[PDB]
């Protein structure tokens, strides 16, 4: 890990940009996979899958 | 000459951190 | 610590008169008041009731003119 | 200009509860309460005031329980689930004139007749004010005019007030038989008023002549104990080398 | 007596949103709802619920508007001050059956039809109860007798309940041509019930598996940290001069 | 009269029973005493000097 | 002065709740 | 009051270690450690609470049960 030690760890200017650019992205990466299991697991009981959806008379 | 180079590094962590809280994706 | 050469003498909190210092050399007291602050009281006083009278001054020569 | 917009200044009168060792004039506010049953109550409401405060203030309790008991209050549910009437209690409150305030805007032409229960309060010498504006419609001074359903009062800022004048010679019948006066109307109603705003006023006059007193007596002490503790550092005699 | 004083307990069923990662049937929401507003809203209120919260989740915004509008609400003081009556708009909370608490119970005999919004909450095994009890209407055991205007529920604490029987078959038309089964009926009523209590469920669980999961990785880093600060103390080798 | 006295220089338990009686005793007699001066300024403005007291109708 | 003093000190401590406390009418 | 003490005293740097190998190190023996010297006092822990629990419930089936006709 010497070769990425040598670009983000030098600095802790870098380092900790490094951080925060890693929980921005690591959190929005989590947060759709979330939603893609979330998705599987419930398949045909969303909102969106009402078939009588906007024909209420 | 370090501490303008420290500076700046520290802005861009400063910047870094002022988007990440405050997310203002749909504003730009 | 400070080095200190000094000789105090004291007496007992019982063996004197407590008050009475109060109303002692009273027309020193009023002319040391007095003669040290007259200029620090004029400088506070006169900004103030100099501002306080101009201000009714102008509100009553505004109030006449708008009259018929 | 900006003479008529403050309106008139209101003199300062010599209240009877006027003073750091006062009372009300209790015989004076229980006639301007019977001012306010005949007069003031049709259109003015006093919603803090409750029957049972006039207890040992202007009333007995028979007398207030017989006056509560003399009014329609809502009440209920009942086990059915209706609303009812009964008579009122020592512990309900002053009757409302109107339902809400918009009943009572619509029924004195846009204006809202305010709560008087803490009037002599909410306005800047409350208790000489509201004496004024009741003794001081006259007619406008020339040059001014006064659109139709207003009425000229000096005190009222701007001049036009939506009220009419309604404290007129023989107005109320007054069970004391002092005469029932413009003037004697409107300084016993502001003397109900004053107590209704204040009602703790006697109390709280009581307990500071009593707590002044004393401590002031505890400033005398305080300024002995001070000076006796600083007596041996004041009266001390120090000896330096020094000279300049 | 003994067992009848805490009732018959309900069976666990399997609600479709049950599970770390599932969600509300929304269809069987909205199938719910109309069993709601055609059966249970004649004697039961949601008060808690407005008809903005079911667009989204059971019904399109112009569904709900229209919804609303249905219904007459009182409003106002107006300008002459006389309350009035308007359509229902989306802000507005889902009508009351009564006016009061005291006509709810002059209507039932002298039950109070509890407030529904949150009464999957309200009671132990909260989801299942409501099922058993709705579909749990039999013949009361022997040498049990019920009061006229009682109705036997062995669910129910004490088996008497005011309630009577209303999932009968085809009480309700679906939108969609579900057999309105009472069983079927019940599930949706449960379902959209359900909901009214934890309308935030949904987005909760989301949040508990993003976060668990994380805080997992923290876990595992955390233990790196204490173990690389303190490897230097528990590897160290330390000689002494005591033996015994 | 000595009794009393030695025992309150003396010991300071008594002397501080000394003060509490002084704050009961003192504190009531300036309160009979104000409120004998405020019936004294205030003479007929009572409630009990209302002459229709008692008569309503 | 032991004795002495827990007993003026117990007098001390009845007068201040009867100080503090006014139980007057309940000395029935 | 700081104590005299003499010892020499060995130390490696942590980036010089394993850090998390020695968890699953020896886990058998660790199983064992921890049942042979605590079983007494899991004993002392559980009995009581298991022993009350089901001694409750056996009084309220019976006790159920004689109260049925
Ligand atoms: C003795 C009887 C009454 C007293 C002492 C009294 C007192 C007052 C007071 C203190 C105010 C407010 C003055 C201010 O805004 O600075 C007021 C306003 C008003 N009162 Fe009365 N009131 C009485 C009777 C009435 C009656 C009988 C009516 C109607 C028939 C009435 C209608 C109004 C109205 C409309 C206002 C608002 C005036 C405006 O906004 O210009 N009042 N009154
Ligand atoms: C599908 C329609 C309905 C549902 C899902 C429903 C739901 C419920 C629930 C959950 C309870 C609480 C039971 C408990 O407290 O343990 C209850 C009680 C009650 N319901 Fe409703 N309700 C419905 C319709 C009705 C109707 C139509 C009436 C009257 C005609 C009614 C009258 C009552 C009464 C009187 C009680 C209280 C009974 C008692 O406490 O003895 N309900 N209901």
């Amino acid at each position: 890990f010497e070769g990425f030690y040598k670009l983000i760890m030098r600095r802790n200017s870098v380092y900790v940009t490094f951080i925060i650019a890693g929980a921005f992205f690591g959190e929005r990466a989590v947060d759709y996979g979330v939603h893609k299991l979330w998705e599987r697991n419930n398949v045909g009981k969303r909102y969106e899958d009402i078939s009588v959806l906007g024909q209420r008379p | 000459t370090i501490d303008i180079q420290a500076a700046a590094g520290w802005g861009i962590a400063a910047a870094a951190g002022a988007i990440w809280v405050v997310q203002p994706f749909g504003w730009i | 610590p400070v080095k200190l050469k000094a000789v105090v003498y004291a007496l007992s909190p019982f063996q004197q008169k407590i008050m009475t210092g109060l109303w002692k050399d009273l027309p020193e007291k009023i002319h040391h008041k007095v003669s040290e602050n007259w200029i620090s009281a004029t400088l506070l006083v006169t900004p103030v009731v100099g501002t306080y009278w101009y201000a009714q001054y102008f509100k009553e020569q505004e109030k006449l003119e708008h009259r018929f | 200009a900006d003479e008529a917009e403050h309106g008139l200044e209101c003199p300062n009168y010599p209240w009877p509860h006027e003073g750091i060792l006062s009372s009300y004039d209790h015989a004076s506010i229980r006639r301007g309460h019977q001012v306010y049953q005949q007069v003031c109550a049709s259109c003015h409401s006093m919603s803090l005031i409750s029957y049972r405060d006039l207890v040992g203030v202007a009333y007995t309790e028979e007398e207030a329980k017989a006056m509560a008991a003399e009014i329609e209050v809502v009440d209920g549910p009942n086990d059915e689930g209706e609303m009812f009437t009964r008579p009122g209690k020592l512990s309900d409150r002053l009757p409302e004139p109107y339902s809400n305030e918009s009943a009572a805007r619509f029924a004195n032409g846009g204006a809202y007749p305010p709560d008087l229960s803490l009037v002599t309060k909410a306005r800047h010498n409350g208790q000489n004010y509201v004496f004024a504006l009741l003794t001081g419609y006259r007619d406008p001074p020339a040059g001014i005019s006064i659109r139709e359903g207003l009425h000229y009062n000096p005190y009222f800022p701007g001049g036009a007030i939506a009220m009419p004048k309604m404290l007129n010679d023989e107005a109320v019948e007054y069970e004391d038989g002092t005469p029932a006066t413009e003037a004697q109307m409107g300084k016993d109603v502001v003397s109900f008023l004053s107590w209704a705003a204040e009602p703790e006023m006697e109390e709280r006059k009581l307990m500071g002549f009593k707590w002044i007193f004393l401590l002031s007596l505890a400033l005398l002490q305080a300024a002995y104990y001070r000076r006796l503790k600083w007596s041996v550092l004041k009266s001390r005699k120090l000896v330096l080398d020094v000279v300049n």
